[PDB]
RNA sequence: CAGACCUGAGUGUGGCAGGACUACCCGCCGAACUUAAGCAUAUUACUAAGCGGAGGAAAAGAAAACAACCGUGAUUCUCUCAGUCAGCGGCGAGCGAAGAGGGAUCCAACUCGUUGCCGAAUCGGUUCUUAUAGGAACUUGAGUUGUGGCAAUGGUGCAGGAAUGGUGAAA
RNA sequence: ACUGCUUGGGAGUGCAGUGUCAAGCUGGCAGGUAUGUGUCUGCCAAAGUUAAAUACAGAGUAGGAAGACCGAUAGCGAACAAGUA
RNA sequence: UAAAACAUAGGUUUGUGAUGCAUCCAAGUGGUGUAUGUCGCAAACUGAUUUCUGCCCAGUGCUCUGUGAAGAGGUUCACCGGCGC
RNA sequence: UUACCGAAUCUUUGAACGCAAACGGCGCAUGGGAGAAAUCCCCGUGCAUGCCAUAUUUCUCAGUGUCG
C-alpha cells in the first residue's frame, strides 16, 4: 500500500494452493470440455434409448418471484394438481406421461393458473400414448388520450405515500 | 388409539407416576451395564416411531452415557498456545449424547445397524438412550421393502458417520434454508464450496 | 509473456531493480494493509480518507432484488423505440409505446430535452419526467 | 517450571512400596460369627520380622 | 373401550412398561367400561392362549 | 469337489455346502442383498406401480 | 408345587463384527507457525496432526424452504449473486454468505409411526411343487407389550442386441 | 436461562452441556434488531429411504487419450534387481 | 569445576486418625505414599557431637473467628445471598 | 511357447481366531495314517471373543422377579 492504488482484499490468506505443504482448495476447469462432451453424449446416448420418448418432460410456465424478476416467464417444476385436474389429466398418471407434477406449487392467481392448462391442454393433443395392448402480453402503439392531463408522479406518490405513512398516519 | 395414551404419559414426564416409574428405572439401570439388551423396548410407542418393529432381526439396546460437560484431555490440565484454546473444563462436546450412545453401541456391536435411539431415562450421572438396531442379516430384515436398506453397505456404521437421527442434529441438519446455509450438505462440504479458488478455463 | 518482463531485461544487473543498498526484502512493512492507522495512515488518509470507521445504519440480510430499480432518463428513450416506429410521433397523434420492464427498466428519471413524445410505461417517475413527458405530448402510464 | 519431586510421587513409579519380602496385611481375623458370638482359639504360630 | 362396545375389560396386574396400561384404569373409569386388574399377565395369556396378555 | 459339489446338489443342503465350495466373490458380493429381496417392494407399491406403469409416449 | 410368564444364563446351530484401504467423503477432535509490521480477541482455520467410519462416490434431499413477487417449489452442483454501498471484526489485519437469475440433473420421488377401518391376514422354520417364489400345505416357533393390509413374483425356455474380444483390405 | 464452541449471522447461525421444559379449543415453526401485542405469508420439526447432475486436492482395479511438460544433477526418491543398497 | 557443594546422622518444624494427609489421572466403584496407621505417613528447614540458638507477629505468609416490587414484557429497582476486623 | 480365463493348488504367518510365542512350541475333541511292542509319530477338521438368530422333532437351566 504506497500509492494511489485500491486497497486490496484479496482473500487468499488460506492455504487453498497446493504445494508440499498443502492439499490445495483448487477447482480448475481443465476437465470442462471433455465434460461438456460427456453429458451431450449422455443426452445423446439416452434419447436413442428412448427414442419415442421427448428429451424432456412437459414444465409449467411459472412467474418468476422478485420484483427484479417477476416480468420474466421461466419454465417451472411441474404442475400443480389443480392444473392437472383443470386439463383433465389424472396427477398420478401425468408423469407416465411426461408431464412433470409439483404438489407444491399453489395457483395463487388464475393467470398462472389457465397459462397452464392450456399448455397440458395442448400438450395432450400433442401426446401419442402407445398403448400398452411462454405466452405474455405485448402492446402495438396508440394515441395518448386522458393520459395527457394527469400527472403520474402525484398519482404514484399519493398510492406511495399512502402505504409509507399508513402507519402514522392511524396515531394522528 | 392406544399409542396417543402412551404417548402423551410420557409427555407428562415430570407427573408423579411418570416422575416415580422413571426413578425407579433409573435406579435399576444403574445396577447394568453401560450397554443392555432388552428383549422389548421401554417405550414402545417411542421405539416403533424410530422404526423399530416388533420382528425378527430387530434389537433393543439401553446405552448408558454420563452426563455433563466434556473435560479436554490435556495432561496435567494444561494448554499451550493461545488463550482462547485454553480451558479445559468448560469447552463442551460438539456432539449429541443420543449420537454418543448411539455411537457407543454401534461401535460394540458392529454385528447391528443402528436405527434410531430415544431417550429413556437420566438420573444425575447417567443418561439412558434405548437404541433400536436392526440386524443386517436377519432374513427378515433383508426382505423386508420397508427396512432392507440398512442392509444395504452404504450405512454400516451410520451412527459413526452421524447420519442417525441424532447425529444429524448435532450436525445442524434439523434445519433448512438460511439457518442452515453454512452447514448443508456438510460443514466440509460448504468450506470446499466457499474455500475453493475455482479456476474458469478462460476466467 | 515471460519475454517481457523486465526481469528479462535486468538479468545482468543484479539487484533487479530493487537497489543496491536498501536491499528488496520481503515486508518492509506488514501484510497487506498492515499499519494503515501507524506507519501508513498518510497513505491512507491521503489516499483512503473515509477508510476507517462506520457511518450508517446496518441492513442486516439485504436483498437486492426488491431493491431493484434501474432507470433510463427521457433523454435516452430513443434507445427503446425503434427508429423506423419512432419516425413520426405529433404529439396529437399515435405515439411508440414503451415498456420498460421489458427493456430492463424501472424507473423514468426526467432528465434531458425530451422532444418526440412516446407513451411510456414504467414502474416509478421523476416528478420532472412525467412532466416533461406530458408537455411533449406524450404519457407514462403506471404499470408494476 | 517442571514437576515436583512431592508430585511425582503420586506416579507412585519408582516410588512404590516395596514388599516382595513383606508378608502380605498385618489384619485381624475376618469379624467371623464366630468374633460375634463367642470366640475363636488360634495360637501364634511363629513372630515374623 | 373408546367405542365403549366392550362390557368388561382385565388389565393385566404386571406389565414391562406399566405405561402400556398404566392409563387404561382412568380410560376404562372415564368411558364408564367395567375393569378389572388381575393378577398376572401370564395368566391372561394362558387364557387366550397366548403366553402374555396385556390386556383382555 | 465334483463329488461334493454333487453330494451337497440341491437346495436342502445347500446351506451346508463347505464354503470353501460354497460359491466365492467377494465379501460384499455376498453380504449385500440380492435382487431376490433388493428389488422387494412394498405391497402399496407394487400396486401402485401397476396402477400407473411407465406407459411409453411420443409428442406429434 | 407342577408348571406358566418375566428376567437371565449355558451350550448346540446358522450368521455377522473385528483387519486393510482411507485421494475423495461422513462424524468427532483439534494446534500452532503465520498475519495483525508488537500482541491476548482475531487470523492462519472451523485448517494440520489425532480418533472413528463409509461408498464408488459419499454426504444432501422431497420443505417446520424461500420470498414479500405477475410469486417460486426436494437435494447436489455450476455461473453468477459477491470480495458485496449484506454482514462479522482489537469494525483493525482481516473474514464474508444467502434468496433470486442462467444452467447441469431431473418420464424423482417414496416409506414408517400416528389417525381411521380391520386384527396374524404377518413373520420364521418345515415340505412342496424342476423354486431358502411376494406360490402352497404345515408348524407355537416369534408376534397381538402389534406383524401386516387399506385410506388419508418366482421356475423354466428360446432367442437377438449391445459390449467386449477373434478375424480381416491397397500399393 | 447459563455456559462453551461455532457462524457473515450481527439483543444468537448452528451446536453442545446443565437447569428448565411446551403447545396442538385463537396450534406450532420461519418470516436476518430484542420485548409485549395485533395482522398477514410460507411452512408443518423432533422417524425413515432416495438415482442423476458433484468430489477424487499423495487411493486403488482394468484399460484408453493426450501434452507448446521434463529429458538422466532434469522428470517421481526411483528411466536400472527403487522405497532398493 | 570432586569442592567448601549434595548426602549424612542429629536437630526442629508443619500436615495428618483413613470422612485422612500429601498426591497421580482426561476419565472411572482408577492410581501412589498405603502390604501403611502417629515409634506411621506426607511436607519443609537445619546439618554429627559438645555448646547456644537472643530480640521482633508491624509487613508478608500460614493459621484461627433465591425471594419480592415496577413494567405489557424484555427489563429495572430491592431484599437475602466469603471477606474485613 | 506366448496370451488370456472359468477349474484347482495356494506353505508359515497376518484381523489371526484353540493356547502361546526371540518356542518353527504346545493343546482338547474328532477322523485318518504309519507303526508297533498300546505308548509314541505324522495328518485333516473343528475349538477365539462379541453380538444377532435359532433350539423348528422347540436344548438344558437360574432367580426369597410374577403368579399358579
Ligand atoms: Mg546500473
Ligand atoms: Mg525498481
Ligand atoms: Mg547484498
Ligand atoms: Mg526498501
Ligand atoms: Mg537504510
Ligand atoms: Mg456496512
Ligand atoms: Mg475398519
Ligand atoms: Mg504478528
Ligand atoms: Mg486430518
Ligand atoms: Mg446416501
Ligand atoms: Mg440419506
Ligand atoms: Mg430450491
Ligand atoms: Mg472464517
Ligand atoms: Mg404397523
Ligand atoms: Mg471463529
Ligand atoms: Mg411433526
Ligand atoms: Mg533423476
Ligand atoms: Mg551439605
Ligand atoms: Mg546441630
Ligand atoms: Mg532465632
Ligand atoms: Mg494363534
Amino acid at each position: 500500500p504506497k500509492g494511489k492504488n485500491a486497497i486490496p482484499h484479496v482473500h487468499q490468506r488460506k492455504h487453498w494452493n497446493p504445494c508440499s505443504s498443502q492439499k490445495g482448495n483448487v477447482k480448475v476447469f481443465l476437465n470442462q470440455p471433455a465434460q461438456k462432451l460427456r453429458r451431450r453424449r449422455l443426452r445423446l446416448l439416452k434419447a436413442k434409448k428412448t427414442f419415442p420418448r421427448p428429451l424432456k418432460a412437459l414444465r409449467p410456465q411459472v412467474n418468476c418471484p422478485t420484483v427484479r424478476h417477476n416480468m420474466k416467464k421461466r419454465l417451472g417444476r411441474g404442475f400443480t394438481v389443480e392444473e392437472l385436474k383443470a386439463a383433465g389429466i389424472n396427477p398420478r398418471f401425468a408423469p407416465t406421461i411426461g408431464i412433470r407434477v409439483d404438489r407444491r406449487r399453489k395457483n395463487k392467481s388464475e393467470e398462472g393458473m389457465s397459462i397452464n392448462i392450456q399448455r397440458l391442454k395442448t400438450y395432450m393433443s400433442k401426446l401419442v400414448l402407445f398403448p400398452m395392448s411462454t405466452p405474455a402480453p405485448e402492446a402495438p402503439r396508440k394515441v395518448t388520450e386522458e393520459e395527457r392531463t394527469k400527472n403520474v408522479y402525484k398519482f404514484l406518490k399519493k398510492n406511495h405515500s399512502a402505504v409509507r405513512f399508513f402507519g402514522i398516519r392511524r396515531a394522528r | 388409539g392406544a399409542f396417543m395414551y402412551l404417548n402423551e404419559l410420557w409427555k407428562k414426564k415430570s407427573s408423579d407416576v411418570m416422575r416415580f416409574i422413571q426413578r425407579v428405572r433409573a435406579w435399576e439401570f444403574r445396577h447394568q451395564h453401560t450397554v443392555v439388551r432388552l428383549r422389548r423396548p421401554t417405550r414402545p410407542e417411542k421405539a416403533r416411531m424410530l422404526g423399530y418393529k416388533t420382528k425378527q432381526g430387530f434389537s433393543v439396546f439401553r446405552v448408558r452415557v454420563r452426563r455433563g460437560g466434556r473435560k479436554r484431555p490435556v495432561h496435567k490440565g494444561i494448554t499451550y498456545g493461545k488463550p482462547k484454546t485454553s480451558g479445559v473444563l468448560g469447552v463442551k462436546l460438539n456432539k449429541n449424547s443420543r449420537a454418543i450412545a448411539e455411537q457407543r453401541l454401534g461401535k460394540k456391536y458392529g454385528n447391528l445397524r443402528v436405527l434410531n435411539s430415544y431417550w429413556v431415562n437420566a438420573d444425575s450421572t447417567f443418561v439412558w438412550y434405548e437404541v433400536v438396531a436392526v440386524d443386517p442379516m436377519c432374513r427378515t430384515i433383508r426382505r423386508d421393502p420397508r427396512i432392507n436398506w440398512i442392509v444395504n453397505a452404504v450405512h454400516k456404521h451410520r451412527e459413526q458417520r452421524g447420519l442417525t437421527s441424532a447425529g444429524r442434529k448435532h450436525r445442524g441438519l434439523r434445519h433448512k434454508g438460511h439457518k442452515a446455509s453454512k452447514l448443508r450438505p456438510s460443514v466440509r462440504a460448504a468450506w470446499r464450496r466457499n474455500n475453493r479458488m475455482v479456476f474458469l478455463r478462460k476466467r | 509473456p515471460t519475454r517481457f518482463k523486465k526481469t528479462r531485461h535486468q538479468r545482468g544487473s543484479t539487484f533487479c531493480g530493487y537497489g543496491r543498498v536498501g536491499k528488496h526484502r520481503k515486508h518492509p512493512s506488514g501484510r497487506g494493509n498492515a499499519g494503515g492507522q501507524h506507519h501508513h495512515r498518510i497513505n491512507f488518509d491521503k489516499y483512503h480518507p473515509g477508510y476507517f470507521g462506520k457511518c450508517g445504519m446496518n441492513h442486516y440480510h439485504l436483498k437486492k432484488n426488491p431493491l431493484w430499480k434501474p432507470t433510463i432518463n427521457l433523454n435516452n428513450l430513443a434507445k427503446l423505440i425503434a427508429k423506423d416506429e419512432a419516425l413520426k410521433a405529433k404529439k396529437g397523434e399515435t405515439l411508440p409505446v414503451v415498456d420498460l420492464l421489458a427493456n430492463g427498466y424501472s424507473k423514468l428519471l426526467g432528465n434531458g430535452h425530451l422532444q418526440t413524445p412516446c407513451i411510456v410505461k414504467a414502474r416509478w417517475v421523476s416528478k420532472l419526467a412525467d412532466k416533461k413527458i406530458r408537455k411533449a405530448g406524450g404519457a407514462v402510464v403506471l404499470q408494476a | 517450571g517442571k514437576t515436583v519431586l512431592t508430585c511425582r510421587k503420586g506416579n507412585g513409579s519408582i516410588y512404590q512400596v516395596h514388599g516382595h519380602k513383606r508378608l502380605g496385611p498385618a489384619k485381624l481375623r475376618i469379624l467371623d460369627y464366630a468374633e460375634r458370638h463367642g470366640f475363636m482359639r488360634g495360637v501364634v504360630k511363629t513372630i515374623e520380622h | 373401550i373408546e367405542k365403549k362396545t366392550a362390557r368388561l375389560v382385565m388389565i393385566a396386574n404386571n406389565v414391562d412398561p406399566i405405561e402400556l396400561v398404566l392409563w387404561m384404569p382412568t380410560l376404562c373409569r372415564a368411558n364408564k367400561v367395567p375393569y378389572a386388574i388381575v393378577k398376572d399377565k401370564a395368566r391372561l395369556g394362558d387364557a387366550v392362549g397366548r403366553k402374555t396378555a396385556t390386556c383382555v | 469337489r465334483e463329488s461334493l459339489r454333487k453330494v451337497y446338489a440341491g437346495r436342502r443342503l445347500r446351506l451346508a455346502m463347505p464354503k470353501a465350495l460354497r460359491p466365492k466373490l467377494t465379501r460384499r458380493r455376498r453380504l449385500a442383498l440380492k435382487d431376490n429381496e433388493k428389488n422387494r417392494k412394498t405391497r402399496r407399491q407394487l400396486r401402485m406401480a401397476r396402477k400407473f406403469p411407465r406407459r411409453v409416449y411420443a409428442v406429434k
